[PDB]
């Protein structure tokens, strides 16, 4: 009875959707929720009520990511094509030449910011715009007002000290004019470089030179009345569709190929060598905190929780200004009794040493917590009837504990694996790459997880974002962690 | 294998669970603990078979001092109640388990298997998880380690406690058979005092910790030591009788029923260290009462339920003039309506008497038997 | 070690000998019954009453030491429907040793209901460490009956 | 306790030994964070032990100007304040959205009957596998288009970073449906008997029950939350809208090499997490 | 509140739990269900709850289809083994859960919860959390829960099974006492034989769903519908004889017994449509064993283990000619050493007689009650 | 469906009659007992033998199928120390049904062995789901007595 009071927004805004582009976003805004109509609907599927806004999270913050990632892969999402063609037209159009036009103006302060009022000669309706703070580049729409503004207008010296920020103004009337500063006591109006008409063809105003939209490279380029290429063309390119020359580049040769295959084997060993030290070190205290024959149970409990306890964040980070070559305490200490300082960032086997210690140190205690509870599933009945038959404590460990704590412990083995397979917060963090790999045209790493190295491919700080490559890197990650989960299952 | 206590005593702080106990086991003889669920009867067991510390006294298996002794160098088996069972090993393996370890051979551990496995029947599920077997077959496993071991003493604590109804029942022979065969030492442990009974050589009955009584099957039957062990034996609960008492004599005590007619009759009972005027309780068997024509002491009452078993009849008498439900058995079957007036006798040679602390005046009356 | 004063006059006869199996198996609690020979029910110790039934046959009070007491008189009195008992004391009300609860009519009571036994138990049995039950005749609101120690 | 073999002293003495060996390893590097707060200046070179008890990072690193009397009036170089109080804004919100979510939903998973139940189980276990990291170049995308459209959770804003956390509740999930089973399975059936919907049982009686678990697993979750580095660093932008978790990156800077206020803020962190993460786990005994 | 069952069959998919079952059960008749852990029996009371689904057949209770009923709509209450109560909530409020929704009346309800507190002895804790009650008290809590209902029918899947032993077996009469005050249909559940035959007045014996007999308690002890009956209900086992019938007459089989010796009696049995030749077994029990002197089947053998219950005395012997351990059962004491012989009568008059199938002649001999 | 074939010739008799507590019960497993009057114990199904006993009184056998049997002389015939009987087969040997496994003495054991019956019960019940037992007189395998449905 109430389908039709919801029936209204699933279709209203799915259209909505479906309009404005937004075409990757308007399929899950129907799918996902057509079938909560449903379910909320009939009483036939009572059940379903309870795990649909369940679904509602992972459906909507998991699992589209997670596809949306994958659709990346094929798509040219970079630095230089950041945004869509129709986004791409309107900053051209803004570009422009000089057409002095005399516009004389009045920089007055309001509250804790500036202000600008321009004032126009030929009509004789001054012009003012809203509130805005010095920094960077900015569109200010101008209103209209006849009566003059309020207040002194700031001096030669106020204006010269923020000469750069108060040029870099563009100024727009409610007319369409854009107006930049031309001088200390001038602004001026401007024709746009570029004129738009029927088709998606640019034409420029200065050199009369015709640009046609390049769906090839996701630029504008230029033809003399002949053919579909060369020419000069200009950078504010676009977001454009390509094919699988994202996914080939990787494989076939190229200087990509070459730390792929290198850091993938080292992501595979850094988990196993991970998951290895703190199943072992976590068993082994698991069994000694829990042991009947002691103390302080309660005090040694909290103590080695510690690791665990303490947020990664933090834990990591001190770590780092420990293990810092020159200075740090853990190496002024290495110094003191050995003779020895271990470049822990900048040689590439040592860095690999930290990363395992640092990792095993969070790692252990949460194995232990993991042992300790499992530990208990076993019942005192088998070590009473083992001690009946002269039992010691190690064959009780080796014969009785360890072989019945391998199967349950099989499916948590490999989760760990999972998951320090794709440990981001440590390598980003601790080392932020560690030693850096040369020659390759993507930023990479001696230490660095595949996780790292997509992100760092689409996030660098000045190294050719790739957010296609990057995207299209972690679809084969997607594959490879993830579909690891069918041994996770179906064999246990 | 003759293990004795003196004196034994544990506690966990201040909470005294068992106070000074003492028992004298022989070699060979069938002992059943006996008792409520917790009450020494579980943690017992696991003192003498060094599971548990003992607190203080001695403990004497086979005239040696075993308190300070591991269990291991104790020489002796023992079968839990879970079976203890090791799931990540064969059945084979599970009673060979005690041979594996310390000193291991490989020859002779697959025939002592053998010839366990022969006469329990479990030589063709040896390559078996226990997982796979069922629960009567579970408890089998269990016994057959022990038996691998060879031990002096055997320790069972409660082992017919995980099967069905009608198995637990037609399993208790086995036990019997299993202790002439061997002829050894057992401290067999239960819940269920009939269990106790066809076992038993020398049942032992605890109480919150405390030794109730120990003896003869037949002796905690007919001359019980209190209030508790003659409530607790007997197919159903013995009839208690808050008399008080009139007279006494060299060897017989008067008491006054606490009806309105208040009749007096004399109990061939010990009558040391009784006062009179002081109320204590008269005791009698379902299975002892006589019918009305032939006692003296009538009784008569109306009949509240009747209980068919075919083999028994158990009949529940409210009695008009003292304030008590009584329990009548006869044996074969009796046709009596609900409702109908049914008299009977009360016989003072089997009755027994208990004071207000609880301890019972010893029958003087000769039972076959004992 | 606190010291429980008999609610009625009497004699202390074993709580096991009780015809009810509710009482003499201790499910309710553990503790003495008393032969009704009086003609009142006086509260056993200083402290709060808990509750008091609506046949006003029986009620429950808790002591300031913190035990939680139970006093119901006779076996199945319930039948009765409050044929016999007059309630003095009030829920919530609190009270002393020597204090009447409830007032009753002994020889309605005894040819009529099955029985006349008082069980006299406690509640909260986890709180008391050690219990002893004494013997003998008692009287109304002065002789002991039961020495438990929290 | 059973009886002890071998003296049992021998086995125990250096089990007590690696033990107090293994706990001193461990808290050394905590140690020198406590350290560090009692030294003097952010230099490295000189005796290990602090020299000189100074107070810089305890003002500094909570909100004061406090200065020596050679450099000048300094002002706290980072507002770790601003920072603890955003995390609790951004926790405080996404732990009651995870609650809310995964309330309802763990209750079908262990009381009640539907045939989805098998593969849905099995799909939630494997996209969780999958973790919210993997994919922060879609991230970043998504709360772009969905961030013009809708201001107050697009990105660089608290929105942003609270619809984000809502995903990862898988796990979360599974805790709360462990808990669920521990209680007697005739709870459902027998309220059913009465006259009772199983919304109207769910409401009136397994869910005052399962508060206890709920307040765990918030307050699990609003730990988790402080902690979450990549995607908190990725939305955010802003100087004055960082979390606690992205904020103390700017103090291990190459150039501005501050470590010495490093210790402060990272009590700062610790301390008041590090009562409730301790109880939070010990307060489970269910 | 008359419920009745008609070719009630129900499955999981492959598995047929129970084949078509007949019941006819009539208004104020206290029946209990019996068999073997899992056998129906646990399903079955489900089924007629409503909290189980109904594959084929039809359920009345008080004349009308139920299948389709949901189980609050049906007019009955329940009592689960887990006893099912709220921790969350007073013991008054887990009585009053059903009227406190759906309809509620204040006054009511603290009316009806005194009313059975009163009776159950729980009126002193009402205001109590369920886990600060004893086993025995919660049970009372379940119990009391439905009598606030007040239903057509009472469903009880199996109340004693969480009691002590002792404990256990006094409560039972408190379920006899509940029924006639009461006088309601009540449908019990339970694995133990000796609870139905003292409590029921038609039990229904269940194997592997199956319904192996339907009567009164004494209908199946002394003529049982197949083998499975016979040696289920009874404190001992029966004693099996596997015969082999030799000649027919007009109204009783003659069989010969499977020992080298041979030998033939006369059972006063059904002899309509039975084989020569055929290996049919011969049922007796420990009870109706009489004395060697009186009988004419003479049986000679040696005595392996005497139990001694005090009330009775069970003997083993095992006979010299059948390769088979006989069980003798005689009331009150008789001593008889290991090993001494001890020879018994086979009464012609008190045996049943079972084909290869299962089922069983029907006895001629008359016997009272039935 | 598979159906298994007599070890031996004699009288089908109900495995609850067998004088032996492991037997009766269908603890060991469930099946049927025969009254020996041949003179060879033959392999009822067609599978691996797994293990003969050191009294070669007895053996177990796994068919192809997936059904673990297990043939027993007599009760409790062990204690005669193989006096009587004789090996043929071999532990871990392939045979057929009408395969001698175990020959004999039937007048030896009638007066000597504790009991003669000898019962046929398969091991890995879990496996079957529906089993049943056949009537009448049998012969050396070839007529068979129990069908199975794994
Ligand atoms: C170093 C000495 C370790 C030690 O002596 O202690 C061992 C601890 O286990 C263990 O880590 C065994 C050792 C792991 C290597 C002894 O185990 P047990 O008492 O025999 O087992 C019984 C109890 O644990 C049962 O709950």
């Amino acid at each position: 009875s109430v389908l039709g009071l919801l029936g209204l927004l699933v279709g209203y805004l799915v259209v909505l959707m479906y309009a404005q582009g937004e075409y990757l976003f308007a399929i899950t805004t129907l799918i996902l929720s057509s079938a909560g109509l449903y379910i909320f609907a009939n009483r036939k599927a009572y059940a379903w009520r309870y795990v649909y806004p369940g679904m509602a999270g992972m459906g909507l913050f998991v699992l589209f990511p997670l596809v949306c990632t994958i659709a990346i892969a094929f798509t040219n999402y970079s630095s230089t094509n950041q945004l869509t063609f129709e986004r791409a037209q309107e900053v051209l159009l803004d570009r422009s030449w000089q057409a002095g036009k005399t516009y004389n103006f009045g920089l007055y302060p309001a509250g804790d910011e500036w202000q600008l009022a321009l004032s126009d000669g030929e009509t004789g309706k001054n012009y003012l715009s809203d509130a805005f703070k010095f920094g960077g580049e900015q569109k200010l729409q101008l209103k209209e007002t006849t009566a003059q503004p309020e207040g002194e207008r700031a001096n030669l010296r106020v204006i010269t000290q923020n000469r750069q920020a108060l040029s870099d103004i563009t100024a727009i009337l409610p007319d369409g004019n854009k107006v930049m500063m031309s001088s200390l006591r001038q602004f001026s109006g401007t024709q746009p470089l570029y004129t738009l008409d029927g088709d998606g063809t640019l034409t420029n105003n200065q050199s009369g030179v015709k640009y046609r939209p390049n769906n090839q490279i996701g630029f504008y380029q230029s033809i003399t009345a002949d053919g579909n290429w060369g020419d000069e063309k200009l950078s504010p390119g676009y977001t454009v569709t390509t094919g699988w020359k994202n996914f080939t580049r990787v494989f076939t040769d190229e200087g990509i190929q070459k730390p792929f295959l290198a850091i993938f084997v080292w992501t595979v060993v850094f988990s196993l060598i991970t998951v290895f030290l703190t199943v072992a070190v976590g068993m082994v205290l698991a069994c000694l905190v829990q042991w009947e024959a002691l103390r302080g149970k309660a005090v040694y409990r909290v103590l080695l929780i510690l690791p665990y306890a303490v947020p990664s964040f933090i834990s990591i980070l001190i770590f780092k200004g420990l293990f810092n070559q020159s200075f740090g305490e853990i190496n002024m200490m290495l110094s003191a009794l050995f003779g020895v300082k271990p470049a822990w960032f900048s040689d590439p086997t040592t860095a690999r040493t930290m990363l395992i210690i640092v990792n095993t140190w969070l790692g252990y205690p949460y194995m232990m917590i993991l042992c300790m509870g499992l530990l208990k599933a076993i019942p005192d009945d088998l070590y009473e009837a083992s001690a009946m038959d002269g039992a010691g404590p190690f064959q009780n460990f080796f014969k009785i504990t360890l072989p019945l704590l391998i199967k349950p412990l099989t499916p948590l083995m490999i989760a760990s694996f999972a998951f320090n397979f794709n440990n981001f917060v440590l390598i980003q963090l601790l080392t932020n790459g560690g030693p850096d790999r040369l020659g390759t045209t993507t930023p990479a790493g001696y230490t660095d997880l595949l996780v790292n190295y997509t992100y760092r491919i689409a996030f660098e700080g000045g190294g050719g974002q790739d957010f296609g490559l990057a995207a299209a890197i972690a679809t084969l990650i997607f594959l490879l962690v993830g579909a690891l989960a069918i041994v996770n299952l179906k064999a246990t | 294998a003759s293990v004795q206590l003196q004196n034994v005593t544990k506690a966990w702080g201040e909470v005294v669970v068992s106070k000074d106990i003492n028992l004298d086991i022989h070699e060979g003889e069938f002992v059943v603990f006996v008792g409520p669920s917790g009450c020494g009867k579980s943690t017992l067991l696991r003192m003498i078979a060094g599971l548990e510390t003992i607190t203080s006294g001695d403990l004497f298996i086979g005239e040696k001092r075993m308190n300070d002794t591991p269990p291991a160098e104790r020489g002796v088996g023992m079968v839990f109640q879970s079976y203890a069972l090791y799931p990540h090993l064969s059945v084979a393996e599970n009673m060979s388990f005690g041979l594996k370890l310390a000193g291991a051979k490989k020859e002779v551990i697959n025939q002592r298997v053998n010839q366990v496995a022969e006469v329990l029947q479990l030589a063709h599920l040896l390559d078996r998880k226990p997982k796979a077997l069922s629960g009567g077959q579970r408890q089998r496993v269990a016994i057959g380690r022990t038996l691998v071991a060879e031990p002096s003493v055997f320790l069972l604590d409660e082992p017919l406690s995980n099967l069905d109804a009608a198995l637990r029942v037609q399993m208790r022979i086995e036990i019997s058979r299993l202790h002439k065969r061997l002829g050894r030492t057992m401290i067999y442990v239960t819940h269920d005092q009939v269990e106790a009974m066809t076992l038993a050589d020398k049942i032992v009955v605890l109480d919150a910790g405390r030794v109730a009584q120990v003896g003869k099957p037949l002796e905690l039957y007919h001359y019980p030591a209190d209030r508790f062990v003659a409530g607790f034996i007997g197919s159903p609960k013995m009839n208690f009788l808050p008399v008080k008492v009139t007279a006494t004599a060299i060897d017989q005590v008067q008491v006054e029923l606490p009806m309105p007619n208040r009749q007096q009759v004399w109990l061939p009972v010990e009558s040391r260290d009784v006062q009179v005027g002081a109320n204590m309780s008269l005791g009698i068997r379902p299975e002892h009462l006589l019918p009305s024509d032939i006692a003296d002491v009538i009784l008569e009452g109306e009949v509240q339920v009747v209980e068919q078993l075919g083999n028994e009849t158990q009949i529940h008498i409210q009695i008009p003039s003292i304030r008590q439900n009584l329990v009548y058995r006869q044996n074969d079957v009796v046709l009596v309506e609900e409702g109908a007036t049914f008299a009977i006798g009360l016989p003072p040679e089997r009755c027994h008497l208990f004071r207000e602390d609880g301890t019972a005046c010893r029958r003087l009356h000769k039972e076959p038997g004992v | 070690t606190i010291e429980i004063i008999a609610p009625l006059s009497g004699e202390i006869v074993n709580i096991e000998d009780v015809p009810d199996v509710v009482f003499a198996e201790k499910i309710v609690g553990d503790g003495i019954a008393i032969k009704p020979t009086g003609n009142k029910m006086v509260a056993p110790v200083d402290g709060t009453i808990g509750k008091i039934f609506e046949t006003n046959h029986a009620f429950s009070i808790e002591s300031d030491s913190g035990v939680e007491l139970f006093v119901h008189f006779g076996i199945d009195t319930v039948e009765l429907k409050g044929e016999g008992f007059k309630r003095i004391a009030e829920e919530g009300q609190r009270v002393k040793v020597g204090d009447t609860v409830i007032e009753f009519d002994l020889p309605l009571l005894e040819e009529k209901a099955k029985s006349t036994l008082t069980p006299v138990v406690i509640s909260n049995m986890d709180e008391i460490k050690e219990l002893i039950k004494l013997s003998g005749s008692v009287t109304v609101g002065e002789t002991p009956v039961i020495r438990i120690k929290k | 306790a059973m009886v002890q073999p071998k003296s049992q002293k021998a086995r125990l003495f250096i089990t007590h030994l690696l033990l107090l060996l293994f706990i001193a390893a461990i808290m050394f590097p905590l140690l020198m964070v406590v350290a560090i707060s009692l030294r003097q200046g952010n230099f490295a070179t000189g005796s290990l032990i602090p020299e000189q008890i100074s107070w810089d990072h305890w003002k500094l690193a909570l909100g004061f100007s406090v200065e020596q009397a050679d450099g000048r009036i300094t002002p706290p170089p980072f507002p770790v304040l601003l920072w603890l109080w955003n995390s609790v804004k951004v926790a405080g919100i996404s732990a009651i959205g995870i609650v809310a979510l995964s309330t309802t939903c763990a209750y079908a998973f262990a009381r009640m009957r539907f045939p989805g139940k098998a593969t849905l189980l099995k799909g939630m276990l494997i996209f969780q596998m999958f973790p919210a990291v993997l994919s922060l170049v879609a991230l970043y995308a998504l709360f772009d288009r969905l961030g013009e459209y809708i201001p107050f959770i697009g990105l660089n804003t608290h929105g942003g970073v609270i619809f984000a956390y809502l995903g990862g509740i898988a796990l979360h999930v599974w805790t709360i449906k462990g808990y669920f089973e521990t209680i007697d399975s005739s709870l459902e059936e027998a309220a059913a008997l009465d006259g009772a919907t199983p919304w109207q049982a769910f409401r009136l009686v397994l869910l005052p029950l399962s508060v206890p678990i709920l307040a765990v697993v918030f307050i699990l979750s609003f730990i988790a939350a402080i902690t979450e580095v990549p995607v908190a660093s990725l939305l955010l932008r802003d100087v004055n809208s960082y979390t606690l978790a992205v904020g103390m990156q700017q103090y291990l800077n190459p150039q501005n090499y501050l470590w010495g206020d490093f210790a402060a803020a990272a009590v700062m962190s610790a301390l008041p997490i590090t009562i409730v993460f301790l109880l939070a786990q010990r307060w489970l005994v269910n």
